């Protein structure tokens, strides 16, 4: 036989000692990051340091194997998985020292609280203690005081190892034969000519701005809405054609546009998507919200929990003091168990999360027939997309009504649908430009094209070219405005989430069109649609195997991603925006800033 | 205390025919609608009923008072019923003494109630009627009717409606009924209906419903009538006198119907498969209709007599009790061969358990293992994953089949998993079983691989090592409670069988009923399911070795495993029918071909020289044909012929031939003329 069986059997082996030990290694990855402790740090320190021994001493006796000889084009794209992921080239100090990077951007970040100088004992984390602060908290004085003590105490001490950190991780890409951290960031859409036309990384640059051009009027009459309805509610703090104060967003860092929306709706005074007293009085739990999903999911065609989703994977506080930093995260711990955790409220953006990684685990059962090293998502969108969609899906208020969560005298007419579609607009849409200019903005700083010295002025510039949103001071250089985000402190790729709202109405214009369900995707509830559902089916279970423009294009007839599903599925709250920023101008402008004026 | 005074008569039996009379329907409740054959004690059509006529036309009138010595056996047709309420009751003991046990009964209206008690009495009871002012004549009369007393079984109810006051005409009566006592069942299945004849057992079709089933059971080998002579007013002679009354008795034969069942049981033409060659045609057909043309009959001219079984005596408890719950933590490279040696094993016992995961067979089923037994048998267990269950079949090639324990295309045998969470996890992970997922061919069936060799994967010399291009195939499956259930620790039990020559090993649980003697049976044995007489012929046997082959596996000699003894089997009748020229039409005689054998061998060597007088006047002791094809009786030959040319007849020239045009007395018959 030829080397293409010698690799095979390579990947087998590999595979199943990886499932054998990476089981382990995510569960006690898992049981740390459900419950704190002291032995648990050496729970970390083997999950950690064992898993990335032999994970890299597999890859690196597999350099040997060549890629070209390989036939098998899954057995293909094990290899440019396997061995493109090869030996960090920074020395053992350097490596160490990127570790603790790491660890100290967790450990200061996941323990900031801003404090009022009265009373410096008296104060909030971040979660679940400072997010509030930024929502339902008017009289913006002490939520000024709040953003720019965060920003200082994230600040004076991560400026500085933010810009080191970038040349670690610049100088790590650089070794893995490309050219910087956006690139090894960018790897996983990567294709080959046979199938996937190539489509390399100058592709997911183009791709990503030509998606963006034709967002960009959408959001802009989103954000001269947004303008209009703060200008009753803040007094001569936004400016008529200007941009929008960053300190005054939904959240933290201006990240979602979520506790915008009782500030933003425009005739909500009549019964509306808000079920949260209902859910108090019902009886759902989270629990009961996890069944509520597995009959969604048995509904569309998926396969349901299993006994270890059940007794295991503990959401909320147990109740025996085992701490948790909680955030929507699921777990494809390979083998067959599958978990989720996330601090489990009953609110609406919640239980879209639990909606969200719930569909992360109908995503890994349904690849989890696929080997463990393609046993990932599609791409870095693919893997969010799915969930979101099935999010979305269940959160139509027609799909709350038949299955007995929203009230019997509850009314479809236009508006209330045009209110659904604002809050979707804002979780979606006030995100899509902050995560591009985001994860652009790393882009240019791991090309290194920007020095240290004027990443900051860069970082404001596009926050009002990009997203059109002004700060009230700019920290000079010396904070880490853009690091106070928990996917940047903790660098996770971000272009996930961006990918991911791009794929997310591509997936749903399927399942609007497969499963053949009325109303222009608004009220496109996927439930009870088998085969619709089942070809959702294929498209996850083809998985990384198979490129996943090829698997775009069997998914919704198209080997590359579009704008056209965001007019699909937001063209009447469009076309209200034009008439509804008729009084105002669409778009913004940089001139006026608060420090300005 | 009763003497055989006047009015007694001898034997005198009247044997006429039964017709197409007294078919009872097993399986009360609704079944699928199926044609199928119905095998078991039942009743021969048109067979010598005896009937006896206690008539009372002058003083004697050849009356038929007498108690005639009469056999049970596998059951009774009683059509002893008049509307008249005449001799009703009747005493059922099984020898009639007072050590055997009397199963009344009752078929007036008056006291319907059915017990056993004991019954002692002399040679004649007696009942009488004088005169009631109600059209019951008083029908209790003063009299001993034997005794009841601490009665084993008792049968109690409400006295429902039968029959009342007299026919209008000579048997104005159709309420027939048949009897056979077996295994907690008993069948008093009537047909209470008023049919009138002139005096005749008639030839109505036999459509009679199920009645009731009772638990007593006790075997029945002989029975006797009971008479009633009216002492008031049968005639003005007041003498003691029975009235008018026209009583039948028939006997129930091992022997197969064909049954409907298409409206809660119901038939269209219930055919008794021993009755006739069109009969047997029409129980192969597996239908109530006669086809047209040349045709093969079942074997079933004469049926089993009994099933017999024949079980090695062995009463072991096998080791499966530790095969199910075993402590034995195999792996799939080290899987088990555990021997279950010579023992009764609780078959389709462990597939009741509703634990238990996966039973597929693939090549005997769960039902027919418990009878058919095995020569050789081994356990086979191990653990394996859920996709490794799918893979551990037959059919199926992967990691688990090809470079594990593989099975053989057919097997002959089954395989039985189940989840062992909680008993194969560790909550650090169980690594203690293993498998091989490497290895340089393909296993062939039952080869054990306990080699943890290098592999010699490409052209590296490990020796001890695992290079760049070495890979260890001895690795664990790594268990965890937690882990899922497409991953869970599944134990495996490979229930592999193979039937051989060789003697019965290991076999299912049941009794090994005694030999016959000589007669056609179902012999069962090791297992071996088929008809034919038991002999103790000697051959020409290993003595080791039980199943014969005889030619074309025709399995003649088996062995019986107590006494060591040979004994063969010679089917009752043998194959190679052809029934010439059927009945659809008008031509009601019928005839089918027997065996090369010649026919004079007929009533002794395929034995039909007990049977019903229609195998009597259509098989043996009619008309005979003869062809190359071999030898039948019912057919007449002919020195007429023509070309034959229809595929009706066989190979002389016989067909659809008509008659009535030159006598109407008979209309069409088999005579061979042409195949038109
Ligand atoms: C807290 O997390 C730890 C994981 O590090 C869980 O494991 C136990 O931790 C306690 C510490 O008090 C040890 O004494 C036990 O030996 C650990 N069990 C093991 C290693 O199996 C612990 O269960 C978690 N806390 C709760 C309340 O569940
Ligand atoms: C073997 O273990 C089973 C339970 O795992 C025991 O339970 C049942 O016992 C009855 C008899 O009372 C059997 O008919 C069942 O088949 C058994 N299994 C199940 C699943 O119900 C059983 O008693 C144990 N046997 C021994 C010899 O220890
Ligand atoms: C999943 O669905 C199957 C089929 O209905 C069912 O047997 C099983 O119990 C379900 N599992 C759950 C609800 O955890
Ligand atoms: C899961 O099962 C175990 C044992 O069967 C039990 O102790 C545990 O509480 C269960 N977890 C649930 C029901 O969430
Ligand atoms: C359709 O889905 C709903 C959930 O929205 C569910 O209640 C219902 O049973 C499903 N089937 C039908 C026939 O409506
Ligand atoms: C949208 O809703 C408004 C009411 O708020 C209604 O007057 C209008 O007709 C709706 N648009 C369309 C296209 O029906
Ligand atoms: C359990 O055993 C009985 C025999 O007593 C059998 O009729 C039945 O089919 C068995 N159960 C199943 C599920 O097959």
């Amino acid at each position: 036989s030829t080397t293409e069986d010698r690799a095979k059997i390579f990947l087998d082996n590999f595979n199943h000692e990886a499932e054998d030990l990476s089981y382990q290694s995510s569960l006690a990855s898992w049981e740390y990051n459900t419950n704190i402790s002291d032995e648990n740090v050496q729970k970390m320190d083997e999950a950690g340091a064992k898993w990335s021994a032999f994970y890299e001493e597999q890859s690196k006796l597999a350099k040997n194997y060549p890629l070209e000889e390989i036939q098998t084009v899954p057995v293909k794209l094990q290899l440019q998985i396997l061995q493109q992921s090869g030996s960090p080239v920074l020395s053992e100090d350097k490596s160490k020292r990127l570790n603790s990077i790491l660890n100290a951007m967790s450990t200061i970040y996941s323990t900031g609280k801003v404090c009022k100088p009265n009373n410096p004992q008296e104060c909030f984390l971040l979660e679940p203690g400072l997010d509030n602060i930024m929502g339902t908290s008017k009289d913006y004085n002490e939520r000024l005081w709040a953003w720019e003590g965060w920003r200082a105490e994230v600040g004076k001490q991560l400026r500085p190892l933010y810009e080191e950190y970038v040349a670690l991780k610049n100088e790590m890409a650089r070794g893995y034969h490309y050219e910087d951290y956006g690139d090894y960031w960018r790897r996983d859409y990567e294709t080959e000519e046979s199938s996937g036309s190539g489509y390399s990384r100058d592709q997911l640059m183009k791709d990503v701005d030509r998606i963006f051009t034709e967002i960009k009027p959408l959001y802009e009459h989103l954000h001269a809405y947004v303008r209009t309805k703060l200008m009753d509610t803040y007094p001569f703090h936004i400016s008529p054609t200007g941009c929008l104060p960053a300190h005054l967003l939904g959240d933290m860092w201006g990240r979602f546009w979520t506790n915008l929306y009782p500030l933003t709706v425009p005739f909500g005074q009549k019964p509306n998507i808000d079920v949260t007293d209902a859910m108090v009085n019902q009886g759902w739990d989270a629990n009961r919200i996890f069944k509520e999903a597995e009959k969604f999911f048995v509904s569309v065609g998926l396969p349901n929990m299993t006994e270890g989703f059940w007794n295991n994977s503990m959401l909320t506080e147990p109740g025996d003091g085992r701490k948790v930093v909680c955030h929507p995260t699921a777990w494809d711990l390979g083998k067959g168990d599958f978990r989720i955790k996330m601090c489990t409220k009953v609110t609406m953006e919640d239980f879209l999360t639990a909606h969200h990684e719930m569909g992360h685990i109908q995503y890994d059962m349904a690849y989890a027939t696929q080997p463990y090293l393609l046993r990932n998502g599609a791409n870095e969108g693919f893997h969010e997309a799915v969930g979101e969609v099935m999010s979305l899906s269940v959160a139509t208020p027609k799909h709350l009504k038949t299955m007995g969560l929203l009230s019997p005298d509850f009314l479809e007419d236009n508006e209330t649908e045009i209110n659904f579609l604002l809050k979707q607009a804002l979780n979606i849409v006030g995100t899509l430009p902050f995560t591009y200019m985001l994860e652009k903005w790393r882009w240019m700083v791991f090309r290194g094209e920007i020095p240290k010295e004027e990443w900051m002025k860069k970082w404001w510039e596009m926050k009002r070219d990009l997203v059109g949103v002004v700060e009230p001071v700019p920290h000079d250089e010396t904070y880490c405005d853009p690091a106070s985000l928990f996917h940047v402190a903790n660098d996770y790729s971000f272009i996930r989430y961006y990918t991911r709202t791009i794929f997310e109405f591509q997936f749903h214009e399927a399942l609007c069109r497969i499963a053949q369900h009325d109303g222009p995707l608004h009220k496109c509830d996927i439930s009870n649609s088998t085969d619709a559902g089942k070809k959702l089916h294929q498209m996850l279970s083809v998985g990384k195997s198979q490129p996943w423009t090829v698997t775009l294009k069997d998914i919704v007839d198209s080997r590359n991603m579009d704008v056209g599903p965001l007019l699909r599925y937001f063209e009447p709250l469009y076309t209200w925006l034009q008439e509804q920023n008729r009084k105002s101008y669409v778009g913004w402008n940089t001139d006026w800033s608060p420090y300005s004026d | 205390q009763c003497v055989n005074l006047t009015g007694r008569a001898t034997i005198q039996p009247s044997f006429t025919n039964s017709s197409h009379r007294g078919v009872y329907y097993p399986d009360t409740i609704f079944r699928s609608n199926s044609l199928v054959l119905s095998q078991g004690y039942f009743l021969p059509f048109y067979s010598n009923i005896s009937w006896y006529y206690a008539l009372t036309k002058t003083n004697g009138a050849e009356k038929r008072v007498d108690n005639p010595i009469l056999d049970f056996k596998d059951g009774i047709y009683f059509a002893a019923t008049e509307k008249s309420n005449i001799v009703r009751g009747w005493i059922f003991g099984t020898t009639l003494d007072n050590t055997s046990q009397s199963l009344l009964i009752v078929n007036n209206a008056t006291n319907v109630i059915i017990k056993v008690c004991n019954f002692q009495f002399c040679y004649d009871p007696y009942l009488s009627g004088y005169f009631h002012n109600n059209k019951t004549w008083s029908t209790r009369e003063f009299a001993v009717y034997s005794s009841y007393a601490n009665c084993t079984f008792e049968y109690v109810s409400k006295p429902f409606m039968l029959d009342i006051s007299g026919k209008s005409g000579l048997f104005d009566t159709l309420r027939e009924f048949v009897f056979r006592n077996v295994d907690g069942y008993f069948k008093i299945y009537s047909k209470y209906s008023p049919v009138n004849v002139n005096s005749n057992l008639p030839s109505g079709f036999s459509a009679l419903e199920p009645l009731v089933e009772l638990p007593a059971g006790i075997n029945i080998t002989r029975f006797r009538t009971l008479l009633t002579i009216h002492r008031g007013d049968p005639m003005p002679n007041n003498g003691w006198t029975v009235f008018s009354a026209a009583y039948y008795v028939g006997y129930l034969a091992p022997r197969t119907f064909m049954l409907k069942y298409n409206e809660n049981g119901t038939i269209t033409d219930a055919v008794d498969c021993s009755l006739d060659p069109l009969s047997e045609a029409k129980c192969t057909l597996k239908s109530f209709t006669v086809e047209k043309g040349i045709y093969q009959t079942s074997n079933f001219r004469v049926q089993p007599t009994d099933s017999i079984v024949r079980f090695p005596n062995i009463t072991n408890l096998c080791p499966f009790g530790e095969v199910f719950n075993a402590t034995t933590f195999a792996s799939v490279y080290a899987w088990n061969r555990k021997r279950i040696s010579n023992c009764v094993a609780d078959y389709s016992v462990l597939y009741n358990s509703t634990s238990f995961s996966t039973f597929k067979c693939y090549g005997v089923s769960p039902t027919k293992l418990n009878d058919l037994c095995f020569t050789n048998v081994y356990a086979d267990s191990f653990v394996v994953r859920g996709d490794e269950v799918r893979q551990i079949a037959p059919g199926q090639t992967g990691k688990i089949a090809d470079y594990n324990y593989k099975l053989p295309d057919d097997f002959t045998g089954c395989v039985i998993a189940w989840n062992s969470n909680n008993l194969d996890s560790k909550v650090g992970g169980n690594y203690n079983y293993l498998y091989r997922l490497f290895r340089k061919s393909n296993l062939k069936p039952f080869e054990r691989d306990i080699s943890t060799e290098i592999y010699q994967a490409g052209s590296t010399p490990c020796n001890g090592v695992e290079g760049f291009n070495c890979y260890f195939p001895l690795k664990s499956y790594g268990f965890h409670p937690t882990n899922g259930v497409g991953y869970q620790p599944y134990r495996v039990v490979v229930l592999s069988f193979e039937l051989l020559n060789a003697p019965a090993t290991v076999c299912g649980p049941k009794k090994s009923t005694n030999l016959i003697k000589n007669k056609c049976v179902n012999f069962n044995f090791n297992g071996l399911t088929g008809t034919g007489v038991l002999t103790e012929s000697n051959k020409k046997f290993l003595p080791f070795q039980q199943f014969g082959r005889d030619i074309a596996d025709t399995t003649d000699a088996v062995r019986d495993p107590q006494t060591l003894e040979i004994l063969d089997i010679t089917p009752c009748s043998f194959g190679g029918v052809s029934v010439i020229t059927p009945g659809t039409n008008a031509s009601n005689q019928v005839a089918v071909l027997y065996q090369d054998v010649n026919c004079t061998e007929v009533p002794v060597a395929i034995h039909a020289d007990q049977l019903t007088p229609t195998w009597r006047v259509y098989s043996t002791g009619s008309n005979v044909f003869q062809t190359r094809a071999g030898c039948l009786i019912g057919a007449e030959h002919v020195n007429n012929s023509y070309e034959c040319d229809i595929p009706i007849g066989a190979g002389i020239c016989a067909s659809y031939q008509t008659q009535t045009n030159s006598r109407s007395v008979a209309s069409q018959s088999i005579i061979a003329y042409t195949m038109s």
